[PDB]
Parts: C-alpha cells; structure tokens; sequence
C-alpha cells in the first residue's frame, strides 16, 4: 500500500541558487496508486532510483490490500 | 478399482461439496439400465473360451508366419502364453463392463501391455488384431435376440466397443 | 482489513467458495459484533479521561517528566498526549474490524524506526500502554475489557 | 475403497477366475438397494444447512464446558467455532458418500482409518461427535426404509469413534 | 470552478489557458477530484515553477 | 460496511458516528438473513449460471457465431466460468455488504482487460443481468431485491 | 502350470557370503521361540508390521485383532503370520489400487523376501503367475519358495539381508507408485478453469446468423 | 541517448574529432536506419494485436491466471497488459535508437525491486518477452525482428 | 510540422532549432509530391470507399449480420460515411505532415464514442486497414509507403 | 552409525598412525560437556509430542491449502502421515545429537526424503518448513532454565540448530 522511495534526481536545466538538497536527494513514502505516475517523472527527469521497498503492503494480498 | 458411482464420488470429492442433484439423477438412471448391464456381462462369461478359440484361428490364419517357425508364438509353450492371455483381455474388460468405469481395465492389463513387449519381442502389430477380432465377435454375441425379453442397449453396448478399442489402441 | 475480508481472502487464496466453516467463523463475528458496538460507544465517550488517567498513573511525577527527561517540553509533552491518544483510537478500530492487520500496517510500520531516531524510550510507552489497557478494562467491562486489551498488547508488543 | 460390487471384483481377482453367479448376484443386490438408498442422500443434501446447524449447537448444550475452557482444542474463540462447522460439515459429505458409493468404502478411506489415531493426538474428545451424530441420528427426519439405510451409516460411524 | 479553485489552492496561476480546463473535465470525470489532484501534482510544471 | 466506515471516518480526524454505528448494528442484524441468500446462491451454482449463460446466448448470438470470441466448446466452457466468477463475486458482495470486494477483484479494471481480449463489454452485462433475473426468480421476493440490487451493481458497473 | 519365465540373475549384496560378522547397522532379526513373555511379543509383533506395511501406515485401524492374538498363542507360525497381512483386504485396497503389476512384484520381494529384485526382467516372470494366481496365488508361491524358507527359515520376520551401503527399502519405494500420482494431480480439481465449463458450454444451444455485404 | 550520441561521447572522452572510424560507424547506423524506420512504423500499426498473441501465447490458461495466481484480478491483468505494451514501445524505442542505454536507464533502474517487492514472478515476464519477441519476429521480418530481439532480450536479461 | 516544432519550441524557453529549421526546409520540399498524393486520393475518393467497405465485410460479416450493428441499408451508409471521414483525415494528415489534424478531429475520443454507439471499435480499424491496402494498391510505391504510414497511425490509434 | 570418537578412529585409521594427543585432548573435552549433551536430548523426548502437535498447527494455519480438499495432507491417513512423521524428523534429530555426529541423521532420514517425493507428490518445500518450524521452538524448549543448574551450551546448542537446518536443506 505504501512505498518507502529513496530516489535521486540531478539538474539537467540551469543551475539554482537555492540549495535544493532534498529535491535532489530524497526518501519519501508514496502510497501504491500514485507510485506509478510519480516513478513515471522520476522516469522522465533522468534520476536514478537507488532503494524501492515496501513499506506497509505483503504480497499477494488478493482482497483487503 | 473405481465405479460409475464411484467416479462421481471422487470427483464430488474434491470439490469438497455435496454431489447435485442433476448427478443423482443420472446415477438413478444406471439403476434401471443396472439389470442390461447383468445381461450382457452374463452373456460373455458363458460363451468365453468359444471366443478365444474362435478369435485365434482368426489370427493365426490370417498371420500365418506366427505359428511358423522362428515365430513369436511357434512353441507349444509360448503358443499357451498367447492363448491363454487372450482370457486376461476379456478377464479385465469384463470387469469394466460390470463396472462400468474403465479404471481397472487401465491399470492392470493396459499400464504395462505396450512396456512389456520390447523387452519381450511379441509384435506390437499382432496384438491390436486380436483384440479387435475379438471385439467384433463379442458384441455380435451380446446383440442377437434368442430367448431373452427384447430391449434396446445400444447406448451401452457402444461402451464395450469402447472398451475394447482402448483395450486395442493403448498397445499397438 | 476485517475479520471477514481476512476469511474471503483465506476462501481466495484456497480458491472455494465460503461454506459452512467460514459461515461459523462469520457467525462468530456478528455475535461478538453486538458488544463491539457497544463498547466502540463507551470508549469515543471518554478517550480524553482514559489517556489523562494513563498519564496520571504511569508517566506523571518520574524523571522522564522531570528536566533531563523525553517528556520534559511543551511540544513533547503534547506529542505523548497525541500519541497515546493514537494508540486508544486505532485499539479501537482494531477491535471494531476483529483484526489487528490493519493497525499493524498503520501504525507499525515505522513507529519503530521513529522512536529509534528520535530517541523515545519504549519501554516507558509500553507502561503507558499497559495503563491504557487497565483504564480501558476497568471503563468498558470484561470480555471487551479484554478484547481491547489483545490490540493494546499487540501494539505494546510491536513496539518492543 | 470397499463397494459390493468391487467387493465381488476383487475376491473373483484373488482366484484368478471369471465372473461367475456368486459375483453376480452381489451385484443385483447394490442396485435394487440403491434405489432405497439415493433418495436417502436427497433427504440429506437437501437438508445440509439445518443438520450442521443443528449438530453443532447440540454439541455446546450438551458440554457446556467447551464454549468456555481457553484452548486451541476446543471452541472458546471464534475460529474454533470456525473450525467447529467445518468438522461436522465433513461428517455428513461422507455418510453422504458412503450413502450414494452403497457400502462403506468412503467411510474407511476419508474418515475412520487413522481417526482414533489423531484424536489421541490433539485431544479432541470422540464423545464429542458421538453426540453430534446422534443429534443427526433423531433430526434426520427420514422414513420408510430408505430411512433405516441412511441410519446405518451413523451408527457404523459411532462404533468406529469407540 | 472547482477546477480553478484546484489551479489557484495549489498552484496559485489558476488558468492559463481553455484547452487545460478541457484537459482536467476527462480527469474530474474519470475517478473525482482525487485524480485531478494527483495529475496536477504529477504536472512537471509544478516541478519547474 | 465496517471498513468502509472505518476509513470514511478515518479521512476525518474524528471517531466512528453514532449514525455508523447504527449501520453496523442494522447490518449485523441482518446478516444472518444475507447468509441465507449466500446459502441459497452457493447451493445453486450449476443452474443458475447455466441458465443464464443460455439466456444470453438466446439474447445474443453474436457471440456464439463463428466471427464472435465465444465460438467452440472451450472458449463457451470459459465464458460460463466468467459468469461462475461474477456469480461468486455477488455472493461476496452480499454478504460483505460493500461492493468492495465486487469492485477490487472483478470491477476495477475490466474495460481495459475485455478490451484487449476481444470481448464484447456488452454481453458479459446482459449475461449478468441473466444471473439477475434467474437469482430473482430463485429466491424470496425482497430478498430477491436484496441479491438483484448487488447484481444490478455489477451490470452497470461492466457497461 | 506353465513354468516361469527365464531371468538372468545380477550381481546383489545377499547372493553371496559375505564376511561380517554381527555388524550393529543390521536388523535384530527376531525369532518366536525366544519369547516366554507378555513382553517380548509386544516388540516382534510390531517389526513384523514395520515390516511388511510400513511405519506410516500401522495405524490401528488396519492392523487384525484375531492375527494378534494368534501369535500369543503360537497356533500359526509367524511365515503362516505374514501370509495374513500380505492377503489382508485392508492391504490390498492401499497396494493393488495404487500399484501395477510389475510394481506388484517388486514390492513383494523388497518387503517379503527382503531382498532387491534382480533385474527387470524377472518382475516380468513373476508377473503372469500374479493375474492368473491371482494376489494370494503369488504371495503363496512368494512364502513357499525354497528361497525364502532356507534363509528365513521357519520362525523369522522379514528384514533386508545385506545392505552395506544400501537405502533402507522402507524409505527407497513409496507405497504407491509414480503412475498413479499423475491420475491424482489429474483429478486435482483445478480452480478457474475451462475444462469444467466445456461439459456446460454443449448443453447450451446457440444460434449464429451472418450477413454478407 | 542514440548510436550518434554514444560515438560523440566516445570520443569527447578520448578528446579528439570524428575521424573515418567514427564516420564509417555513422555510416553503418544511416543504412540501418532506413529499415529501421520501417520496422517502427510496422510495430506500431499493430502493437495491441501482437501483445493480444503474446499473452494467448505464453501466459493465459495457467496457474497464474487461475485463482490463487499473480494475474487472477482484473486489475493485475490490465498491469500486465500494459507492462508488455511497455516492454514493446520501449523496445521500439532503444530499436530506433540504436543503443540499449536509454532502455536501461528507463525501465532496468527500478523494475528488479518493483517485481521483487510486488511478489510478481520473474521467469513468467521472461517467457512473455519471449513471446512478444517470436510474434514481433514473425510480424516484421527477419533482421529487423533480430534487432527488436536484441533490446527484448536485453530487457529480459535486465529482469533476471 | 509547423504548429508542432512551435510549441515543441514554446515548452522550453529558446527559439526554433537548426534541426527543426532543416525538418521544415524537407517539409517544404517533399509538401509538392505530398499535393499530388492528396490529388490522387481525392480524385479516387469512390472506389478507395466502396473496396474498402466490401473487404471489411468480407473479412468480418458480424456488422452486417441482422445481430450487428451495420444492419440495413441506412446504416451500411453510415458506415461508409464513417470510412469517408477517417479517408479525408488521412488526406489532411498526408498534406500537413502532422497527426494533429488527423488527432484533434477524428481520433482524441472515438473510444467513448464507438463504445455509446455499440459499435465495435477492431472493425473501424479493420476498415482503415482496408482502407490502407487500397490506397498502397493504388499509389506509387514509396509514395504509398507514405499514405501507409499515416494510415497506420490511425489504424493502431484506433485500436 | 557413528560417533565423535569413531569419527576420529575411521579418521585415524585411514592414516595408519597413532592417535595425536590434542585429538586426545579435545575428545576428553567431549567427556567434560558429555552431561550437558544428556540433558539437552532428554529435555526434548520429554517434550517430543508436545512440539509435534504445536508445529502441526503453525504449519497447516500457514499453509491452509493442505488439509483443505484436494491437498496432499487432506484425508485423515494421509494426515496421520505427515503428523507422525514429524517424530521421524525428531527421532533422528535426537539420535544426532547424543551421538553428536550426522551420520545416523544422513543414511536413514536424509538419504532418500528428497528421493520419496517426486513419486509422493508430497511437497518438498512444506515439509522443510515443518522441520525449520521445530527448530526454534526446540532450541527454545532447551535453552531455558528452570530447575537446573546454570551452565553454558551456545557451543552446543548451535550443534543442533545445525542438525535440523541439516535435515531442512537437504530437502526442500
Ligand atoms: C498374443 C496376441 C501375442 C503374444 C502373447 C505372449 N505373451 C507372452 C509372454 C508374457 N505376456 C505377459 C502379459 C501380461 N502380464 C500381465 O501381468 C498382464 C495383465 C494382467 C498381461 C497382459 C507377460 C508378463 C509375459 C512374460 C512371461 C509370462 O507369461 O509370465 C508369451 C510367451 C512368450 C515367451 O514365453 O517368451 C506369448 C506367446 N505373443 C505372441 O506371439 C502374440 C502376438
Ligand atoms: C547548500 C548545501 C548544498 C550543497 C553543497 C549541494 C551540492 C550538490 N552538488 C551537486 C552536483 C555537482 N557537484 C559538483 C562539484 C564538484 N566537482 C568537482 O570536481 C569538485 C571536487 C566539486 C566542485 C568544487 C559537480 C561537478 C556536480 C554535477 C555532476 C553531474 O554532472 O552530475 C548536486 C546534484 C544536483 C546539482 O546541483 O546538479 C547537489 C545537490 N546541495 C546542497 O543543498
Ligand atoms: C444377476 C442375475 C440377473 C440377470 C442376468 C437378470 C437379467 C434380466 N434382464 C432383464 C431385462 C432385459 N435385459 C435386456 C437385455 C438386452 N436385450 C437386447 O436386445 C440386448 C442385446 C441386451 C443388452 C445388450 C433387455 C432388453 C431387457 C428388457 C427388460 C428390462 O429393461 O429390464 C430382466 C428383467 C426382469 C426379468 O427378465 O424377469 C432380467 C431379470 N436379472 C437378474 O436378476
Ligand atoms: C475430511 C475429513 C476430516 C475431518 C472432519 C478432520 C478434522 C480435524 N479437525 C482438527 C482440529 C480441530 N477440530 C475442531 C473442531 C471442534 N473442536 C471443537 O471445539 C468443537 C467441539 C468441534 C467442532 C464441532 C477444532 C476447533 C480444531 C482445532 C483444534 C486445535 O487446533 O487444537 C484436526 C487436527 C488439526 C487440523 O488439521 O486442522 C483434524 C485432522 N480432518 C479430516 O481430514
Ligand atoms: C473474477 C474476475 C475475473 C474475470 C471476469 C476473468 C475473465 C477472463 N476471461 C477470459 C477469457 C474469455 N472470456 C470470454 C467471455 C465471454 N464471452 C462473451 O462473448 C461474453 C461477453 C463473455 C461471457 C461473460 C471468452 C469467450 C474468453 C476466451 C477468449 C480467449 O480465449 O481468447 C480469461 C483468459 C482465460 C482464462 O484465464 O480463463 C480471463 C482471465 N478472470 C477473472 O479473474
Ligand atoms: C515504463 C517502465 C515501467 C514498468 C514496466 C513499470 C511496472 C510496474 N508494474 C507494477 C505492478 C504489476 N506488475 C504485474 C506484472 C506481471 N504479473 C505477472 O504475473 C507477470 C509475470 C507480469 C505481467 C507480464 C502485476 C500483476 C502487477 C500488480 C500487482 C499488485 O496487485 O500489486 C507496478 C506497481 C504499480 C502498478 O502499476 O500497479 C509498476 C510501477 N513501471 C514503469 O514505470
Ligand atoms: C470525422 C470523425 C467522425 C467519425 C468517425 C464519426 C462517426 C459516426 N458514426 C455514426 C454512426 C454509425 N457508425 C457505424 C460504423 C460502423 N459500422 C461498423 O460495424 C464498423 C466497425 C463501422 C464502420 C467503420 C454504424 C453502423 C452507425 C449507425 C449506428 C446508429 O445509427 O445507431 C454517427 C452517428 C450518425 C451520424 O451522425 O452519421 C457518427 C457521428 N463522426 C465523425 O464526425
Ligand atoms: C526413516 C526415514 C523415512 C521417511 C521420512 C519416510 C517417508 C514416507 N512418507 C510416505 C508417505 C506420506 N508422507 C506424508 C507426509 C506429508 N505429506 C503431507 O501432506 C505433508 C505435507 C507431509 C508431512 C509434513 C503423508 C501424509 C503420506 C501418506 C501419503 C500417501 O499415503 O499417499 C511414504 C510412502 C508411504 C509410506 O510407507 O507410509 C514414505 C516412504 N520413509 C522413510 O523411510
Ligand atoms: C541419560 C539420563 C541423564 C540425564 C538427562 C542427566 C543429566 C544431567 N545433567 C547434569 C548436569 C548439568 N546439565 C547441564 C545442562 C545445561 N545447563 C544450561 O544452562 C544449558 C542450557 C544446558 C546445556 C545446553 C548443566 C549446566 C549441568 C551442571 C552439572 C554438570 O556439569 O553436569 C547432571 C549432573 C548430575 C545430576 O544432575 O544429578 C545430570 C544428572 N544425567 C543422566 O544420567
């Protein structure tokens, strides 16, 4: 149901001022219906993803998630 | 050693689940076709060593080189092998008429029929006429009408005419 | 999860249907159901008086509560509040769907990891578990006394 | 599995034989009796819900105890009583079975061979099931003779507990 | 505006042009505002801005 | 209905409502009722899914004609299979009382899935609805509304 | 009648001496005529059915009463004991259900003779005397070979002779064979399935109509 | 990134221009290129229909879409199909490109710990793969069907 | 090409690539063949049609069968309006160079649509591959590789 | 059969040489903690049929799909099989332990398990967690003191765990 992300992402346009730490290193958990999509940008903006697990789902869980 | 009933049982079984009543009722109706099924068992069993005899002249004519030196059945002995093994055919076939299932004509004359013989050298070919020249001499003993009440079986003489083309074809 | 999704799913997984074994174990869980009910009622009365009699009872007047201690500051202390205030409320939702499933994937997941970066002591949050359990068994009466009690100590034990 | 015609089957198979007419006569006798005995399982399927129902609080009334003893053996929580349903809802699959196979074949294969054996095991009690057959025993509702066909089975099962 | 109310709470530009507003009516329809939510969060303008 | 009570109550911050509370009393008390209705639908698997298969393929033989998908001995064998499926799937629902079961094993993402395989959306609904109207014609007359309503869930769900 | 099929003898641990003397791995080869006691009869009873059924399937239920208490008394000779169990209808729907012939075979020399078969080609000589003696008539021409009442002798339960470095025949051969577990992986009942519903599926009559344009 | 790309950044790291090796590599890469093209086109005219005969081929009548298997629910079929549909665009991209990095980066980063922590099974993707490999073969032609299987069997060897 | 290069260059910040300048001037150059392909399409409007229509019920009969959906003279007109409209989308497709008028105007959401009608959608596309292999019969060869291609984009954005 | 001491003759005796006195050394260790190896394998015979009901009902809870209809562990013989052979498991175990080698556990209970099973159908896989599933629970039953004198038996007790993981991998 939910997933523990640790992901990075670099800065392919111009480069920012701000210090920007988490944006280009983070570990968030993101529930399993958006963890699609949201890899799916991590996909497009060229960052690796380094550790995906589960944080709350078992496998194989048919009803009840 | 498996039934017609038998058959639904373990296969109810399974499922875990009482047998349907749609099943009954067609196990209801093997009870009134259960007094043909003593008809053409009985029939059988009384005209048995006829049909062996008369099956094996069939053969041995019609594939002399058997009975011919240096054949597989030439000596006094294995010709008794042959002879007397023809029984064991309609030993286990009889048994699944009566049955009605063909479980133990599967795993006692048909499981190890086709093994056997390449250690053996018994010709595959020569078997799959014999049973065949028995098949159409056991059910034109059970089908003519001679003193016995007219009914119609031919939904069930079909099964021993299955029953020896599985006989027949799991060897040859 | 409930108790009756966890017996479609034990049905699903086996891949039959639900016969007269899962019907029983269904049967079971409405005629517990009744006193579930009742019980849900007369904790969402008074949470605020359970969790202030737990505190009152265990973690007041220690050295935990004294300067030096986890529970020392305002924001700390409220946090101690809010959390064992947690605790009762999905002890209560536990007891409701009759599986402690659901509040092992809510609150036990991380809990553990958290209360290890932050430097929470555990076995101070297992006496006041406890002290939850014994208000709560005093409050509601036996049998969902003890009913409460088996989520409580499982949260106390998935704590430890 | 033991039926009276694989029974005839199989003591003609020994002697190395053909049918004769003392296999086939027992033959004759399955048929004619299952037409007493296949409407004694309709009385049965039909009524599968009341029976495992009934039995199972017959038991709880009868010992008051195993509603109350903490233990995984007996019925205190729910998946006992879980468990107290599917127990009692096999019995009757196999009397049923036993009913429609006409001898008492599935009666030896699936229930009674090994069955003093577990119940040394993990303490479950066979009078427990004693009086749940005998619940089914007088609730069945069956009459005539297909009935006395039906009660055979439950009493051949009672023995076998003891 | 509901969709505009979405655009301005968590972006604060509300609309920018009609073809958005058609855009998001499909995703408003399909599951609810929940959906909408979540394909504005996953935008990579709100990534950029 | 518990735990769709339970996570409406858990996206407020606040506890279960006395009004929920008398949901889960009403659906307790009339539970014993829906094991009945289950009791009566798993005892008559075989022919009502038969008969509604045959109501469909009476309805619609554009299936069962040779340039349909259910053409041949095994893909008919499959669709009743389809319809046993969604037949268990009521049953779940009707004891449950959500239609989440329903929904998450066997609604969520079937338009996708019948479109890849060939399949008319259309047929399986009115062989649902077939199970609609030979369940109805099974049981008792509310308790028929009871088990039609689910169905009824199911059928206009799939279009 | 006809005199058995000719089989050519392997090379096997027991068809030779062989110069052990009482090794501690070998079976404790028990006698009747020891006994004198309620006690001793309690353990040879219960080797003999480790014996011939198995560990697993000496359950209570299908061990004999009256054959129990024949020895205690010593009327029947513990060889005319073992012809009880080996034409027991309680063993033989466990073994000649599950079993063919040429397992049939095998089974009794492991157990009974306690021996290896030699090849394979006198499983087939022992095989027609089986179906034509039936399962008593070759258990019978088994105990009264001149094989087994040398070695055994009278009054000795069956055990494996010489087995150096070899498996415990308990252990080596499953009661029932290979054959007959992939009928009980057929007869699985599958969940799901296509096959189940191609038994409906012809009973339902469908009529197609196309139109050509 | 391309063929193109990955023989500039070949030799950005030696330091020097592109000489004949690489213009004769770059040359290879046009006349391929034109197939290639063509290959896309014929990919993408019928990818629903060749991942249609990849699952009738390889995974549909099984354990795994019976009950009690991972492509029992409607949704986790409809995942299925749209992780072959993605096998194959992917493919056809890394075809275009000439260059399995870009393929690699995309899909092999993440998808290992995603089907182990999903529980999704490795060797039915591998067998699917295969499958929509042979279709695709049989589909385009022989040297062009080739090329999409060397990126399809690099995916599929990504996954084991 | 245009209308895509621009607001492929209007995402990001910067003007029109040399790349894209070079894609334009090849556009420009090939927009001539590209005007007479249109011109033999136009002109075979007819025929293109009626093959077309005639292979599509060759191949699949369930539309006209009296279960489907093409039925009936009115309705096997409307069928073939409807491969008339996806012939004259192609056309706009082959002179602009983009899929966007050929997108915005026929393909966006035809899913929904041919789903409220009751009209199978894998027919349409049978239609347009029908519609793809007489306008390859019809044209030049590389030329109908060309009209092939945007045929196939329709054919595989239908499905 | 074999011992730590004849472990070290056979050993010995392929060399041909004289017995070493830091292999007298260690086996008078073996002397010294030969009454902790007593009561560890007295402890678990005291509790054998103890620990084999409870890891029957952690196993077929976890596996539900055994004793229900069309497992291997359905029916009541078959059930009476893998249940008391769960004592096989743990008669060899204990017979392991108190000669302290594995060579009784690997040429009776280890030599033909993951042999049987293919003609079985029984499933290797369950079997190895029934076993790995006595194992915490019987080095747990061992390593708790009541009524005994305290000692220490790490050196020993990882010597069973050792054993069943032996008898678990060997299998599944
Ligand atoms: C007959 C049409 C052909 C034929 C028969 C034949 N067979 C043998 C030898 C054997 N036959 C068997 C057969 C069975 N054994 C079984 O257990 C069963 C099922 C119950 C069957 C059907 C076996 C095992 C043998 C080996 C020896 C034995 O009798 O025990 C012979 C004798 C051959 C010989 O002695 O070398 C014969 C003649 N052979 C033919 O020529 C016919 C074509
Ligand atoms: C405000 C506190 C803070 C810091 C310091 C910080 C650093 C930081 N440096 C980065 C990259 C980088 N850092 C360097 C740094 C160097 N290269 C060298 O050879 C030198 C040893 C060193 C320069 C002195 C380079 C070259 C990159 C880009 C590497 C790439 O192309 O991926 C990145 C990745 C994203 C990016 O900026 O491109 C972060 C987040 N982030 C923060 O929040
Ligand atoms: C076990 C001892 C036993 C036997 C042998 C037996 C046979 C038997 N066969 C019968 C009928 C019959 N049997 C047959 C059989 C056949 N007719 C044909 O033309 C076919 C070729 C053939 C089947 C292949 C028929 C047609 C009837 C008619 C009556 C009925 O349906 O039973 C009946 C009805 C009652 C009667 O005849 O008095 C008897 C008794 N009953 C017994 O108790
Ligand atoms: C297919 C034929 C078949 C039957 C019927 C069968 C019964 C059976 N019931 C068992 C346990 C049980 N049986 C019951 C049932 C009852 N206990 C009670 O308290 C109630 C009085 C009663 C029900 C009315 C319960 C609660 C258990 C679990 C006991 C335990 O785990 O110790 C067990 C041992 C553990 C198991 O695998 O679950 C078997 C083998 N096994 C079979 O193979
Ligand atoms: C529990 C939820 C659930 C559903 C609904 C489901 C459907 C399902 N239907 C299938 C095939 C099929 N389904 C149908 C269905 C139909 N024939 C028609 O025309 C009707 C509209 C419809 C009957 C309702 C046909 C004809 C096939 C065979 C198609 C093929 O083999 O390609 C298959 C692939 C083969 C198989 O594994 O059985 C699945 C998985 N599976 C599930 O797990
Ligand atoms: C574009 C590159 C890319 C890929 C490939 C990708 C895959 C991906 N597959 C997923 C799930 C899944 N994947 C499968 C796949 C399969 N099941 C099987 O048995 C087969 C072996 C295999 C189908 C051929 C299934 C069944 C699920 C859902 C499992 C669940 O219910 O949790 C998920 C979790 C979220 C979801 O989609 O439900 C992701 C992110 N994500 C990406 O960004
Ligand atoms: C330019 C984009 C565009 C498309 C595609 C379009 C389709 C379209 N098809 C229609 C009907 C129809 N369309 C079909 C189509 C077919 N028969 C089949 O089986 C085949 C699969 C398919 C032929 C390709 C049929 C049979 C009808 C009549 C249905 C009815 O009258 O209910 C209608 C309603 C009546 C009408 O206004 O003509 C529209 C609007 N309209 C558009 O503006
Ligand atoms: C001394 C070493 C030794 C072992 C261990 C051994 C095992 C063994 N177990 C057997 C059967 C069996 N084994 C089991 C055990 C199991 N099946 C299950 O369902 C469970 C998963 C599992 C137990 C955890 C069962 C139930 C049977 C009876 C199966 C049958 O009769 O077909 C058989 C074949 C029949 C027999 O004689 O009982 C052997 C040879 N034999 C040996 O000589
Ligand atoms: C064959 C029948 C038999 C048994 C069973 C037996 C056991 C046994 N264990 C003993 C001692 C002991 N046994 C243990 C064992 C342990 N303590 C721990 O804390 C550990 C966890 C564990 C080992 C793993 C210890 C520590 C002692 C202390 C005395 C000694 O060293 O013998 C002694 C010393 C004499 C006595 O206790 O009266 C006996 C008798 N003696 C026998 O004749």
């Amino acid at each position: 149901r939910l997933f523990k992300i640790t992901a990075l992402v670099p800065s392919l346009s111009r480069t920012r001022t701000q210090r920007e730490l988490q944006n280009t290193y983070f570990t968030k958990l993101v529930p399993y219906e958006n963890w699609f999509r949201e890899q799916q940008r991590i996909q497009k903006a060229g960052g690796k993803i380094i550790k995906v697990e589960l944080a709350t789902g078992k496998q194989g869980t048919n009803a009840g998630l | 050693t498996l039934d017609v009933f038998t058959k639904v049982v373990s296969q109810a079984d399974s499922r875990g689940e009482f047998l349907s009543n749609e099943q009954l009722d067609a196990l209801a109706n093997v009870v009134k076709e259960g007094n043909k099924r003593l008809d053409v068992v009985n029939r059988i069993t009384s005209n048995a060593s006829a049909i062996v005899t008369n099956a094996a002249r069939a053969l041995f004519e019609e594939q002399p080189q058997l009975i011919a030196p240096g054949g597989n059945a030439y000596t006094n002995r294995r010709m008794a092998a042959c002879l007397r093994d023809m029984e064991i055919i309609l030993r286990y076939v009889t048994y699944a008429i009566l049955a009605g299932d063909a479980s133990v004509l599967d795993d006692r004359c048909l499981n190890g029929l086709r093994e056997t013989y390449q250690a053996l050298g018994t010709p595959g070919s020569s078997v799959a006429v014999g049973v065949q020249k028995m098949k159409d001499a056991a059910v034109g003993i059970a089908n003519d009408p001679n003193g016995i009440t007219k009914g119609d079986c031919s939904q069930l003489i079909s099964e021993v005419a299955s029953y020896f083309d599985r006989a027949a074809a799991a060897v040859g | 999860q409930d108790a009756i999704t966890a017996v479609i799913n034990s049905a699903d997984v086996q891949g039959k249907y639900l016969d007269t074994a899962a019907l029983e174990k269904l049967k079971a869980y409405f005629s517990t159901g009744e006193l579930r009910v009742r019980a849900a009622t007369t904790i969402s009365a008074n949470a605020a008086a359970i969790v202030k009699e737990a505190v009152a009872k265990s973690l007041l007047y220690s050295d935990i509560t004294r300067p030096g201690g986890n529970m020392y500051t305002t924001r700390r202390y409220a946090a101690c509040i809010r959390d064992l205030d947690y605790y009762l409320r999905y002890a209560t939702y536990a007891m409701l769907a009759g599986d402690p499933s659901i509040l092992d994937e809510r609150v036990l997941n991380g809990l553990k990891e958290t209360y290890n970066s932050l430097g929470v002591p555990v076995g101070a949050t297992v006496q006041a578990i406890q002290a939850i359990k014994e208000v709560t068994a005093s409050l509601v009466g036996a049998d969902a006394g003890k009913e409460m009690g088996i989520y409580l100590d499982y949260i106390s034990s998935g704590l430890s | 599995v033991k039926t009276p015609i694989t029974e005839a089957i199989a003591a003609a198979d020994t002697q190395g034989r053909f049918l004769g007419n003392t296999e086939l006569q027992s033959a004759r006798g399955r048929y004619e009796r299952a037409a007493a005995s296949l409407e004694a399982a309709r009385g049965l399927t039909s009524n599968a819900q009341r029976l495992i129902d009934g039995a199972t609080q017959a038991v709880y009334q009868k010992f008051p105890y195993t509603t109350q003893t903490p233990g995984p053996q007996f019925a205190a929580d729910s998946r006992g009583k879980s468990k107290c349903a599917r127990d009692v809802g096999h019995y009757l699959r196999i009397i049923t079975y036993s009913l429609v196979a006409g001898g008492t074949g599935p009666l030896d294969e699936y229930l009674i061979a090994g069955l003093a054996e577990i119940n040394s095991t993990f303490d479950l009690s066979p009078s427990w099931y004693v009086e749940a057959l005998k619940h089914i025993k007088a609730n069945h509702g069956l009459s005539g003779q297909a009935a006395n066909e039906a009660n055979t089975y439950i009493d051949y099962a009672i023995n076998a507990l003891s | 505006k509901v969709i505009e109310f979405l655009f301005r709470h968590l972006l604060g530009r509300a609309p920018a042009t009609q073809g958005e507003i058609r855009q998001y009516n499909k995703l408003l329809a399909d599951n609810g505002l929940r959906a909408a939510v979540e394909a504005i969060v996953d935008s990579p303008e709100y990534s950029r801005y | 209905i518990v735990t769709k009570s339970i996570v409406n109550a858990d996206a407020e911050a606040r506890y279960l409502s006395p009004g929920e509370l008398d949901r889960i009393k009403s659906f307790v008390a009339g539970g014993q009722q829906r094991l009945r209705i289950a009791q009566a639908l798993t005892d008559n698997r075989e022919r009502l899914v038969k008969q509604a298969g045959d109501q469909l393929f009476q309805k619609r033989p554009d299936v069962v004609s040779p340039g349909g998908n259910a053409y041949g001995q095994e893909m008919t064998a499959t669709c009743l299979r389809d319809l046993d499926y969604y037949l268990r799937l009521v049953t779940y629902g009707i004891v449950a009382g959500d239609v989440t079961p329903i929904e998450e094993i066997g609604v969520i993402g079937v338009r996708e899935m019948y479109k890849s395989l060939g399949t008319p959306i259309e047929a399986v609904g009115e062989g649902v609805r077939a199970l609609k109207n030979a369940a109805s014609t099974l049981l008792s007359a509310e308790d028929a509304a009871e088990a039609g309503s689910y169905f009824d869930y199911v059928v206009g769900a799939l279009q | 009648s006809i005199p058995l099929l000719e089989y050519k003898p392997s090379s096997q641990n027991q068809r030779v001496p062989g110069y052990e003397v009482p090794n501690e791995d070998t079976p404790r080869i028990y006698r009747i005529e020891d006994a004198a006691y309620d006690s001793e009869l309690k353990e040879l009873i219960w080797a003999t059915y480790r014996q011939v059924f198995s560990e697993h399937v000496i359950l209570k239920f299908f061990r004999q009463g009256n054959l129990e208490s024949q020895l205690k008394n010593r009327a029947i000779s513990v060889r005319d004991f073992v012809r009880g169990l080996a034409k027991s209808e309680a063993f033989k729907t466990l073994v000649i259900k599950s079993n063919s012939n040429y397992r049939l075979v095998e089974l009794a020399l492991k157990r009974l003779l306690g021996r290896a078969p030699y090849n394979k080609d006198e499983e087939i000589a022992w095989s027609i005397k089986i179906a034509t003696n039936g399962w008593d008539g070759f258990v019978d021409a088994l105990l009264d070979s001149e094989e087994y009442q040398s070695n055994f002798g009278e009054n000795i339960v069956p055990y494996q002779r010489r087995r150096y470095k070899d498996r415990p025949f308990n252990l080596v051969t499953p009661r029932y064979g290979n054959y007959w577990r992939d009928k009980l992986e057929s007869e699985r009942y599958i969940e799901g399935d296509i096959k189940n519903f191609l038994e409906l599926a012809k009973s339902i009559e469908i009529k197609t109509v196309t139109f050509t344009p």
